[PDB]
């Protein structure tokens, strides 16, 4: 039998019991790791057989990552050495 | 040491702040950029740990070269040039799908995402074991498994020039915070003539000291050791349930089994907390049937009366007493009857907003 | 007959007691399991029905034997063995995170557990048509479909040496529940100026006897016999929202049309329903506008007037007049104006416990 | 025009009516059938190609199955003969 | 001209009187399914228009038929006239059970239902962008992608002589829409003690002239240009939050950090709006740190005092003062504490109605 | 600094600003376009390897058209010509 805040008697006569307790575990996020997604693959074993679908590939994926790719220059263009103080 | 520009930039969260400095602090330089330009142009791997002395790892995925490599290339001699283009072409642009889901607009702020291991999956080539293997992760015990799906990515860099995304990646370890204990609660119903009410608690709430907390377990999966959570699952509780929990019968409220109902006994303690007006309870040892006081709402059946109980046709050896025997329901106040959907709860607060506001108008005119 | 150990057990559900029960009569016998384990390991099919004289047959399934069968066998002699290994590798990959995300420690507790059937579609081989064909289901008409796919699977064991899992499935069957009948709600709005307003009720309720109830459609589906659903589908009502829908109007709460809303007239026993007043209704039989009384809210169209009406440009022709004819809003008592958004809810309580604990310090002062 | 419970008339001069009533069926679970999750593959017409790969895949499925059979395994064990009374 | 016959079909919403004068209208005449029915039989594409001179393209598309073209028939003379079966086979049940999941009973209405194209994905050979291209839609710009999106597909008839379904869509085009405005709202704690609250209001609210709106963002995207809804996002709000928005700071409530908190400071208007009770605050230009009157919740940052400030570690340069020196807690009226977890909510209602009624006995009695 | 209906200074002596303000677009259909899904393939260059497959497929499919099939016609058989009148 644990005791503590909670009243387990008073809660059982209106039907209320625990069926268990744990301990409370959160995650920390520390040090760091490069991870780069190739968006280009290796095709030269397939002699120029895909260069349509490949052109076609890359001229969709320019629309996604331009906006990206701006924000993130947006951003450090705003992070200057301590000095210009 | 480095300033972010705040008039410039004018207005931003602190996610966007802390993910900008980070931002500035783990892009990789502007020539480890040229050296991974050209060592991705060189590589034919769907997986592939880039390793440049001096300089740490930097793990490269290609999300369609196990198909180019496994299925595409052994046809080289055995299929046409339109097919082979074709069969790619229609990966191609499935992977383009997935990035546009991902990366595209439905990804509000992108410079201060953070973007789970998980949902990278169908980027990475449709798997992440082989990605966490190399990370260092054998999937040898749960912990380490639930660890490595708690890894986050964020956005450090986007080339247009040979297109490719960099992600900077941190490792989660766990962290068990002092004095929180989660319980687990569950009720049984009772009977008030033949209706089956039972007190509404939430499924889980943690103590913390003195005080006594909501708990979020969306995030949480429950190992024997702990519960571990990627997400604060801590959230005030009124004063009001607060007090229901501390033991103030009458601050619980209370619904119907309007419905079906599973929950008409419950083995806690060793002992069985029954509603013997609801099922049929019986003791095996002797052969009698335990019948609930009329004016009694639950059995607490214990080793003193009965060693093994039979409860809705289960058969159960109990324990000796750990909880008091049944009182009358007139020794126990119950709390409000409620329902708990969100439209009822909606007309029923309009009403009492009106009254409310009614009632300000005749203690006006008796003051 | 067997005895649950309640003292060793100590804590459990009914669910869980339920559950081991069961789990002890429906697990295969010692010596079925060595048979079971050498008939798996001399099979080769995705799907098989493994039968024994003297036992019930039992069937076996293998995720991933039709890709090999189908894809990597007749590629034996065309194909190097590094990349025959290569190519499963991936597949035994993506087999092992279903498993892991099925029965893995997201799974709270899998004794108890009941995974539906197509929860376990991928690890069955991606689709379950063949496995239900060989367990007697058709696919001939939809109500033995849906009662199919309410089949549910129960844990009895896990072979560490084998690598098997042995579920237990059980047969679903259509049961009619005798007084209870499901209603549809739908509301139109109605102009008080130029305020577009709508009556607030649930989707669905359901009665039953004297009884009004609420009812959760979420496991439902809607066939043109009945209602058929997984799960509980009948909820409590508050005594308010009853009152509301056995014809108290003061009791019903309404809302805004804040945004845009596709109701203003509907089609119902004949006749339409209408808000006039903010769309043009118009008679087409005799070419002549019908304006709503500005005092009043709705209009209800009939052949006694229009035997065939212009409607936001829908013709219609209606039948005999089956609804009064529009009352003045002062003879209609509205109920409170309420907004639903859960945080506007909290806001509005808040003030009002707020008011009413001050109003119980007043009222010590004038008694 | 179906009566009861419900008093269509009133609701419906706030502008709600009935669109559709319908029985309610319930599923009801009986009997037993066995199922079993094969989930080592036949690959003896692979002549071994693959055998870095299962061993890999049987290792990572251990960690998974252990738990789940540690727990079956502790329920059985307080599941008695009626007569140990 | 069309009429619809009220009294035989005697209930329909709006919505089902709509879809079914536009799908009389939409409809293919009956001897355009002849001729549609004879080009389906000679075709063999994947995706193909259907070009007759006189009529409009029909898009046809072929769930399975890119595999058939690609896979089974470059293996027509390689593999057994069983196995090419069983490929097939087993791409057809997972194609049915595709047809199944969108087209089956949980289709609550199909004559009336709208289908997003990306719900169709599967049902058009897992993959919408070769559709869209046909259809006019390049990829080139994000409103185009999102307006693509947008498309919606009715039924308007079902072939079951030659199993094909023709559906009907319409182009979505962007209205922006004359007075309204989303704004995004953000807030920081502040301490009461060592107490850590922060002032409870939506993500997203909407003005609209006079009237603030609550703002559902579900099936919202935001551009830079503007919040592009595919559904209507605005809904009602209450006077007592509309109220709290126009600066009554005690009709705002509150709630706890119970758990951890990221929000204990804000870049706004070139300022530092900060918690500096909970977190250390020190002018970078001075080197002294910033304490916060105990008497006070916030801090407001700017460089008539501080010209660079550092911040939880992060250095930030601010700019002129735009915000008002932090005032005396006891100058701003704090508004209720109240928690929103839904069974808090009813806990408390139930007690609050409970209490309300109660209070108009005694208020027979005094009067 | 904007203004309006939110009163910016006194919500921010309670913590509450906003960061960022859009206009609302909202998506309007208008035009028609057919697009057919064709569920039997072509497989004659299969030479009936196929045929139990594809009849069961068929014969599948039959169950889920036919219920759509009854309500567009029971709808359209309500939508007369004006002149019935
Ligand atoms: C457990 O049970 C009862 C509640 O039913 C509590 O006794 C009440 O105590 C209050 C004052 O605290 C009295 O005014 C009431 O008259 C009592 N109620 C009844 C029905 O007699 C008891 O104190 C509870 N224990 C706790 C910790 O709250
Ligand atoms: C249907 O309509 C009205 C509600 O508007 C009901 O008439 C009211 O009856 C109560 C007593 O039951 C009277 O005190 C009110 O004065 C009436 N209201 C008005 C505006 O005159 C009528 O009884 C309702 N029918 C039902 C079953 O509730
Ligand atoms: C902004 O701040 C305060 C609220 O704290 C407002 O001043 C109050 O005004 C009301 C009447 O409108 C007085 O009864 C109160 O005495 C004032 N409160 C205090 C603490 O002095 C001020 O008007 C607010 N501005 C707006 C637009 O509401
Ligand atoms: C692709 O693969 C080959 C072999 O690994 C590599 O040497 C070559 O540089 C790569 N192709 C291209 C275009 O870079
Ligand atoms: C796999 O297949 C063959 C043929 O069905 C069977 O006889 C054999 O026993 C199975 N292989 C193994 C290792 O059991
Ligand atoms: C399938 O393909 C061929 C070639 O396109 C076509 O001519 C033929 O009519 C189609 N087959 C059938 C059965 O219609």
């Amino acid at each position: 039998t644990p005791t503590g805040q909670i009243h387990w008697g008073n809660l059982s006569k209106i039907g209320v019991v625990g069926i268990g307790s744990a301990s409370y575990k959160v995650m920390t996020r520390s040090s760091h790791q490069s991870l780069v997604i190739k968006l280009m693959p290796n095709i030269t074993l397939l002699n120029n057989c895909t260069r349509v679908e490949i052109a076609e590939y890359r001229r969709l994926l320019r629309t996604v990552l331009e906006p990206i790719r701006d924000a993130l220059n947006a951003m450090t263009q705003n992070i200057r050495p301590v000095q210009s103080v | 040491g480095v300033v972010l520009a705040g008039a410039a930039l004018g207005v931003a969260t602190a996610a966007q702040i802390t993910a900008g400095i980070a931002l500035h602090q783990s892009m990789l330089n502007s020539q480890a950029i040229d050296n991974l330009r050209a060592s991705l142009e060189t590589t034919n791997q769907a997986i592939e740990a880039i390793r440049q002395a001096g300089q740490e790892m930097i793990l490269a995925v290609q999300g369609v070269q196990d198909y180019i490599n496994n299925e595409l290339i052994p046809s080289m001699n055995q299929l046409s040039c339109d097919l082979i283009g074709q069969k790619l072409g229609l990966k191609l642009l499935r992977y383009y799908t997935e990035i546009l889901s991902l990366f595209g607009p439905s990804l509000r702020d992108p410079i201060s995402a953070e973007i789970s291991i998980q949902a990278l999956s169908y980027a990475l080539g449709g798997d992440i074991n082989k990605v966490l293997e190399k990370l260092g992760y054998s999937g040898g015990d749960l912990l380490g498994i639930l660890e490595s799906r708690g890894i986050k990515a964020r956005i450090t860099h986007v080339d247009t020039e040979s297109y490719f995304i960099v992600l900077s990646i941190a490792y989660p370890t766990l962290s068990e915070i002092k004095g929180v204990i989660v319980h687990r609660l569950e009720g049984v119903s009772y009977n008030i003539g033949s209706q089956e009410w039972y007190t509404t608690v939430p499924k889980y709430v943690a103590t913390q000291g003195y005080l006594i907390s909501n708990f979020d377990e969306s995030s949480c999966t429950f190992m024997p050791e702990g519960t571990v959570c990627s997400q604060n699952a801590l959230y005030p509780m009124s004063p009001l349930l607060q007090e229901c929990l501390r033991g103030s019968t009458k601050s619980c409220a209370r619904t119907l089994v309007s419905g079906s109902f599973g929950n008409r006994f419950i083995l806690s303690q060793g002992n069985l907390i029954a509603n013997c007006a609801s099922i049929l309870c019986k003791c095996y040892t002797t052969g009698t049937i335990i019948n609930q006081d009329p004016d009694k709402i639950l059995t607490y059946i214990a080793a003193d009366h009965c060693p093994v109980v039979e409860v809705n046709g289960v058969t159960i050896q109990v324990g000796s007493r750990r909880y008091p025997d049944a009182v009358y329901l007139h020794r126990i106040d119950l709390g409000p009857p409620i329902s708990l959907e969100r439209l009822d709860v909606g007309t029923n607060l309009g009403n009492a907003i009106a009254k409310l506001e009614d009632a300000k108008e005749l203690l006006e005119s008796s003051d």
